[PDB]
RNA sequence: AGCCAGGAUGUUGGCUUAGAAGCAGCCAUCAUUUAAAGAAAGCGUAAUAGCUCACUGGUCGAGUCGGCCUGCGCGGAAGA
């Protein structure tokens, strides 16, 4: 089972993104079901690790932010141009 | 894959022939030949009982730390190689045989054949079955 | 031996080494293997 | 030599080679010769490359070229003069940005697609990098 | 012996022990002549293979002659025998490599199991089932 | 890592059937025998020998091995 810990983001748009990429974190949203989307930061390298497995994009994970558990499944990622890196993953609730 | 959990379990499964069978014995490594080292095995293996395991997992702690649940003297590890070989025809039987015979025949070394005596109170030949 | 750019084991026998400052490959076994510079 | 077969215009502007590139995954086959650096791949170098990976995976498996030139780069002969009209067309090139997958393989264990991908960059201008399919 | 001294392996099948006119001269490190190739071999290897695969020991003692502990008859002479196909390796995909019977392999066992032995003699029996079978075809039967 | 050592006698392998020689072309073929026999490593590779792919045992007691990213360096670097 992947656990996943995250933050909700203050700053959001090009210039918070790129400064929490170069802080070695990338952006990523939880969305779907009715409740609204949540912005949320991942630290890159533990769930780059995470990631490279093949279930981490099939199994329910568990994003655990603000202290509450959020069942997702990987609906989406976007991956550096040419670096072994994150850019954002899209979470779909449930 | 002589790992730490399988050297672990390597001793406890050595040992519970040991334990359930007859004395063993060991085979050094100073000189081998193909044809004399493979046709004393071969021979061995077939006298002594098919059973036999020239596997050697008995390190200075592997085999202290697995087999020393019964006879708490087994700490003689410093032999210069282990070649196992049962005897499931009695105890002394031709494994005990034959390694008495090799170990200065046909064979460089065998670690001195000490043997493992079950109840180990004395060592003796018990070559004498009086009938 | 060979003064190329890029110098590389040729063989199991050659080993890297950085005498002087300048990175070499010397080889026990085949003297056409001795590269000079790194 | 890939080159376009009867194209709408014979000449074409310069042109920029700015962002990053498109086809930056492993579509096809399973590993890729992925394009980190920037430039123009001209037609012989996409061919000379081919070779290289087709003698080292001795024409097993599958290969992709996910780039096709499909630009007409001019030239001046020698001894001319600046202006007289744009020069006549020499090669094809094509636009090369970060990211892009120039090479797909398939069928191939992946130590000798790492190889074979090894050898066709060395007959490359652009740096590369050796990458493999994935999930989403 | 079995363990040949010189075991330069070059040797025609055991209808004649070592033909060096088959073997040529590329196998020349031996001293074999009419002194210690054809009293032993040339006499023994009759009930052995006759036109069959079966190495012949190049091997010479230290008593001025050549005698020393020898085996039982080939297992891939045998084995082989006893299953008519002739092939092997080499077009073993293609073709079958032959015949390996659990009858083919009993008999080259029984025919096998005098001296060249393993840890047992039914190991021995793995051998000679192996050396029939590995060969790139057993039959089913 | 170094050190105490080893690894066919069915097996010129059934094998391109004159073998291509315990490891030429040759296809697979531990084939129990395993501290080991791969039907192949440099020697002999067309071939004996003593070293010896690999592989462990034995010794002897803290790490060792490769990758990946990244900072700063090194070579590549010859003119009047
Ligand atoms: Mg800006
Ligand atoms: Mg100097
Ligand atoms: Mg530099
Ligand atoms: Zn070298």
């Amino acid at each position: 089972m992947f656990t996943i810990n995250a933050e909700v983001r203050k700053e959001q748009g090009k210039g918070a993104s790129r400064r929490l990429r170069a802080a070695n974190k990338f952006p990523a949203i939880i969305y779907g079901g009715k409740e609204a989307p949540l912005a949320i930061e991942l630290d890159h390298d533990k769930v780059m690790n995470m990631q490279a497995k093949a279930e981490f994009y099939s199994e329910v994970l568990t994003i655990v932010v603000d202290g509450k558990e959020i069942k997702v499944k990987a609906q989406d990622v976007q991956r550096h141009p040419y670096k072994p890196k994150l850019q954002h993953i899209d979470f779909v609730r449930a | 894959m002589a790992l730490n959990l399988q050297d672990k379990q390597a001793i406890v499964a050595e040992v519970s022939e040991v334990a359930k069978g007859a004395l063993s014995a060991v085979v050094a490594d100073s000189r081998g030949v193909t044809v004399d080292k493979m046709t004393e095995l071969r021979k061995a293996g077939r006298e002594a009982g098919v059973y036999m395991r020239v596997v050697r997992n008995t390190l200075l702690r592997r085999a202290v730390e697995g087999t020393p649940f019964e006879c708490l003297k087994d700490a003689f590890v410093g032999p210069t190689l282990i070649a196992y070989s049962m005897e499931h025809p009695g105890a002394a039987a031709r494994l005990f045989k034959e390694f008495a015979k090799a170990n200065a025949k046909f064979e460089v070394k065998a670690a001195a054949f000490e043997g493992e005596l079950i109840p180990a109170s004395q060592i003796d030949r018990l070559a004498t079955l009086p009938t | 031996m060979k003064v190329r750019a890029s110098v590389k084991k040729l063989c199991r026998n050659c080993k890297i080494v950085k005498r002087d400052g300048v990175i070499r490959v010397i080889c026990s076994a085949e003297p056409k293997h001795k590269q000079r510079q790194g | 030599m890939l080159q376009p077969k009867r194209t709408k215009f014979r000449k074409m502007h310069k042109g920029r080679n700015r962002g990053l590139a498109q086809g930056t995954d492993v579509s096809f086959g399973s590993f890729g010769l992925k394009a980190v650096g920037r430039g123009r791949l001209t037609a012989r170098q996409i061919e000379a490359a081919r070779r290289a990976m087709t003698r080292a995976v001795k024409r097993q498996g599958k290969i992709w070229i996910r780039v096709f030139p499909d630009k007409p780069i001019t030239e001046k002969p020698l001894a001319v003069r600046m202006g007289k009209g744009k020069g006549n067309v020499e090669y094809w090139v094509a636009l090369i940005q970060p990211g892009k997958v120039l090479y797909e393989m398939d069928g191939v264990p992946e130590e000798l697609a790492r190889e074979a991908f090894k050898l066709a960059a060395a007959k490359l201008p652009i740096k590369t990098t050796f990458v493999t399919k994935t999930v989403m | 012996a079995k363990k040949v001294q010189a075991y330069v392996k070059l040797q025609v099948a055991a209808g004649m022990a070592n033909p060096s006119p088959p073997v040529g001269p590329a196998l020349g490190q031996q001293g074999v002549n009419i002194m210690e190739f054809c009293k032993a071999f040339n006499a023994k290897t009759d009930s052995i293979e006759k036109g069959l695969p079966i190495p012949v020991v190049i091997t010479v003692y230290a008593d001025r002659s050549f005698t020393f502990v020898t085996k039982t008859p080939p297992a891939a002479v045998l084995l082989k025998k006893a299953a008519g196909i002739k092939s092997g390796s080499g077009k073993p995909n293609k073709d079958k490599v032959g015949k390996i019977s659990r009858a083919q392999l009993q008999e080259i066992a029984q025919t096998k199991a005098a001296d060249m032995t393993g840890a047992d003699i039914e190991a021995m029996t793995r051998s000679i089932e192996g050396t029939a079978r590995s060969m790139g075809l057993v039959v089913e039967d």
